[PDB]
């Protein structure tokens, strides 16, 4: 009723005044993120079968 | 006045809205075009692990990414070891009603839950006994969705009564409540930090709470159904939502908007669970079409699929080394892919 | 040296997990559902004679029951119904008296109305499929000696029929019986409880034992 | 000895059937057969193509096509090998050509009795889920294809009329008399078996389900409807070569002149075979599904 309106209200409020960035940096910062650690992830570089404990 | 204080809550989310497109700078499909893609990423299933006699509804994988914990309507929580399939450990839960699992960081304890609204700690290094239950916390009005450890001594949980929870296992009181969702909350992610957690719910909506402050510090929208499934991404600031409406959403937590839509026209089942690569540039998620499909974060484009199961993929995760995925499945059996 | 340990400690597992599953595939499992001030608790208190979620544990001319209570679910059904998935049968049931008795929404909303569409979304939904349904319709002493007084038209308006209570009683049967869509693979048995009966546990018996039977046909081709 | 091309011919001039290619009812025969195996052979491939039809009753019901099958093809060797091409035969080759028909025969029908075998441990345990007890499974199957194996192949290795003349059977002019009396017998055995344990199934249903009190038979009656179906299309269908086969055991070589047209009660054996599938297939309400 009152009580959910101004608790909505107030959430509202403080979720509106926070300091946003543009998507493009978000997006360099994330494809600079995958880029970096693309030499540690044995998904995406299939390891060496005598390095890898499932199969060994 | 009521009336007067419902029209203004639509004034913010103009505003909300204004202040987001005025950041939407460029998709993530275009600073990430001339990426080289990925390519056909094609996984095996090194194992099968077998002793389930009904549907496997959660798996967690350990810190030490050799032993694992899968929880089975059977009312069993077996914990494994990957590497030489054997049983480790086998414990009777009191409730065969089981929907959640986890394994703390530490690796003496595992927790549990479901439709009994109450989150059972097993101890495991009990001083030459057997398998113990250590507590139980009963709070939550709802059924038991999600549990994960921050340490031996606290747990963030998520239920179906639209609230989450920050408990003290020492004393079994809820030490926080997270409040604001309007659907049952599905699932939800600890970051790496341990200081944010992100939630999905039924609302068809993600928030983001702070664990020491208790606050909501942002809502992200855009799925038109169920959230099912949610993770972080490896770097906490993004993370995922896979939803009913078969599809999952990239959202970035310091800008406020949706990023990436992973989707497909053949693809109209439901996603149940999410996961990221230990770098994060690949997605895998179950759907419930029997199949896990392994997009690339970056593009849109999705790049292998792991069909193994004969019915739906319930339950995924990767270790914490990112050599093997795990998958369980309705059908009583988990696999794990290289 | 450790690894032969290993690997007999995980045998013995293996073993107790089969005992274990063998056992529980031996038992009969019932899904109790219901309105909220059916007879829940009279069919509870009376079939034991032999929170979250409830398990009744019974065994009645050697066959082992076990009866899930999940009313106290508050959350949204659709989430957690499939857990159910594979029982030998639910239990539903419904308050006859509550057919001139309206929900908390107090303007237009009839309870009796609100208790069968909670049986039509249950009994059509896609999980429940092959499995049958026990129906119980309580408060039938209070429905026979409220019918005397208001007539039926208040639920049901295009009622045209004796005012006496095996008449209305067999209507309201017939009308939740033809919400059953899948017609064809379950069925659905029915049964008017009291509060002192003396023989719901039998009918459950019967009900289960039919159930059996026709999935073994069922198992051999037969059917 | 059996190399001599002159012991066939003088067994078939002393039963009167010697006769010195493609007659008018070998074509519509051989499509028959060819018919009943593509009908077995889609059972097999539906049976095989769906993962709900991996319990062990499938794997009966399969037994009992591949069964159908094989009867299909013995029957067409049969029908093109016999006729003008019996004189160009050795008595091994006709050996051999007669035995594959009483093997797949005797294969089909002891694949009925497997089935009406687990059907009945079936019904009568009754349990809440049925569980796939494998060590039947092999060992039921193995049993009907040993013993079809043995009893079949039991005329070459010995036991025929070549050194006793008297004793040859005027159907099968190179088979002994008695052998083909103990097959009828095995025959007969079986035919009882399978009636009394269908008999048997439908009368634990119907003294199981009298005892339950209800409000509002039905399913006691469609059991009654496939158990006559399914012993009448057997009973009929191989009923009249039975009683060739003891007619032809009773008399004397020459006197009874309908066993020269035998022809006529094979095809109707074998069109039991494949009639099978359709009986197993139509009645489950489950595999009619799983065909589209
Ligand atoms: C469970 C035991 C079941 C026993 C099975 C009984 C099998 C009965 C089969 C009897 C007939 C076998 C095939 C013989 C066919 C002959 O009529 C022709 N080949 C003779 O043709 P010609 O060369 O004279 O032109
Ligand atoms: C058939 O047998 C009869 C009686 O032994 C004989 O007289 C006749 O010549 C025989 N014919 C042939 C072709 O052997």
């Amino acid at each position: 009723s009152i009580a959910q309106a101004r608790k909505l209200v107030e959430q509202l409020k403080m979720e509106a005044n926070i300091d946003r960035i543009k998507v493009s940096k978000a997006a360099a910062d994330l494809m600079a993120y995958c880029e970096a650690h693309a030499k540690e992830d044995p998904l995406l570089t299939p390891v060496p079968a005598s390095e890898n404990p499932f199969r060994e | 006045e009521l009336d007067q204080l419902r029209q203004e809550a639509e004034q913010l989310k103009n505003q909300i809205r204004d202040a987001r497109k005025a950041c939407a700078d460029a998709t993530l499909s275009q600073i990430t075009n001339n990426i080289d893609p990925v390519g056909r990423i094609q996984m095996r299933t090194r194992r099968t692990l077998r002793g389930h006699l009904a549907k496997i509804y959660a798996m967690h994988w350990g810190t030490d990414s050799r032993l694992l914990v899968s929880a089975s309507q059977d009312g069993k929580l077996i914990i494994w070891d990957s590497y030489t399939t054997n049983k480790v450990h086998a414990i009777p839960l009191r409730s065969s009603w089981v929907m959640t699992c986890a394994y703390a960081p530490s690796g003496n304890y595992v927790a549990c839950g479901g439709l009994d609204n109450i989150c059972s700690i097993y101890n495991l290094k009990t001083r030459e006994g057997n398998v113990r239950v250590s507590r139980e916390l009963a709070g939550h009005t709802g059924y038991l969705s999600c549990c994960r450890f921050l340490d031996d001594n606290q747990i963030v949980t998520s239920s179906g009564d639209t609230t989450c929870a920050l408990w003290d296992i020492e004393t079994g009181q809820q030490t926080t409540t997270f409040t604001g969702h309007t659907g049952d909350v599905m699932s939800l992610s600890l970051a790496p930090d341990t200081r944010l957690f992100v939630s999905g719910a039924c609302d068809a909506s993600a928030k983001l709470w702070d664990v020491r402050e208790g606050m909501c510090r942002q809502t992200f929208t855009g799925h038109e159904s169920d959230i099912n499934a949610i993770c972080f991404f490896p770097n906490g600031n993004a993370f995922a939502t896979g939803s009913d409406d078969a599809t999952c959403r990239l959202f970035d937590l310091r800008a406020d908007q949706e990023l990436m839509t992973y989707s497909h026209d053949n693809i109209i089942c439901g996603i149940t669970s999410v996961s990221f690569s230990k770098s994060g540039r690949l997605l895998l998620a179950g759907y419930d079409d029997f199949n896990c499909n392994v997009w690339d974060a970056l593009k849109a484009d999705r790049a292998g699929v792991l069909a193994g199961h004969d019915n739906r993929v319930s339950c995924l995760g990767v270790t914490d080394d990112g050599m093997a995925v795990a998958t369980g499945s309705w059908d009583s059996f988990l696999k794990i892919w290289n | 040296a450790e690894d032969k340990a290993a690997v007999e400690r995980s045998k013995m597992i293996d073993r107790n997990l089969r005992e274990d599953g063998e056992k529980a595939a031996r038992e009969v499992k019932l899904l109790l559902l219901g309105a909220g001030e059916s007879g829940k608790s009279t069919i509870v208190k009376q079939m034991k004679i032999i929170t979250g979620i409830v398990e009744t544990h019974f065994t009645f001319k050697d066959l082992h029951f076990k009866m899930f209570d999940v009313g106290a679910q508050r959350s949204e059904r659709k989430k957690w119904i499939h857990c159910f998935e594979g029982v030998t049968a639910i239990i539903f049931c419904v308050a006859l008296s509550d057919y001139d008795l309206v929900l908390a929404e107090d303007e237009e909303m009839n309870r009796m109305h609100e208790s069968m569409k909670l049986f039509d979304s249950i009994c059509n939904n896609k999980w429940f499929t092959d499995t049958s349904i026990i129906l119980f319709l309580n408060k039938k002493d209070l429905f026979e000696e409220k019918i005397k007084k208001s007539p039926l038209t208040i639920c049901y308006p295009e009622y045209a029929g004796s005012n006496t209570y095996e008449e209305a009683a067999a209507y309201i049967q017939c009308q939740f019986e033809d919400l059953n869509k899948r017609k064809d693979t379950k069925e659905i048995y029915t049964h008017f409880t009291c509060a002192t009966d003396t023989k719901n546990v039998q009918f459950v018996f019967d009900a289960v034992t039919d159930v059996i039977i026709k999935n073994n046909l069922k198992d051999c081709g037969l059917f | 000895d059996y190399v001599n091309y002159d012991i066939i011919v003088r067994h078939y001039n002393y039963t009167g059937k010697l006769n010195i290619s493609i007659k008018l009812t070998s074509v519509v025969f051989i499509l028959i057969c060819c018919f009943i195996i593509l009908e077995n052979i889609f059972v097999l491939l539906t049976i095989w193509k769906t993962k709900k039809f991996h319990r062990p009753m499938y794997y009966f019901i399969g037994n009992l096509a591949l069964s159908d099958l094989l009867a299909g093809v013995a029957y067409t060797a049969n029908l093109l090998l016999s006729g003008a091409t019996t004189y160009k035969l050795t008595p091994a080759q006709w050996f051999l050509r007669e035995g594959s028909m009483f093997v797949a025969l005797s294969a089909s029908v002891f694949s009925l009795l497997a089935i009406a075998i687990e059907r009945y441990i079936t019904m009568l345990k009754m349990k809440l889920h049925n569980g796939s007890n494998n060590f039947r499974l092999f060992l039921l199957i193995s049993a009907c294809w040993v013993i079809s194996l043995i009893l079949g192949g039991l005329p070459i290795m010995g036991w025929n009329c070549i050194s006793a003349l008297s004793s040859c059977s005027t159907v099968l002019p190179l088979y002994h008399k008695h052998y083909i009396l103990f097959c009828t017998t095995v025959f007969t055995l079986l035919l009882l078996s399978i009636v009394i344990l269908y008999c048997r199934i439908y009368s634990l249903v119907r003294t199981r389900s009298r005892r339950l009190t209800f409000r509002k038979s039905e399913k006691s009656l469609a059991l009654l409807k496939t158990v006559i179906i399914v012993l009448s299309v057997f009973i009929a269908c191989w009923a009249p070569l039975f009683i060739l086969l003891l007619l032809d055991v009773g008399c004397k070589v020459k006197t009874c002149d309908i066993l020269f047209r035998a022809e006529y009660f094979l095809v109707l054996a074998v069109l039991n075979s494949g009639t099978n599938p359709i009986i197993y297939t139509l009645t489950n309400k489950e595999m009619r599904r799983a065909f589209i």
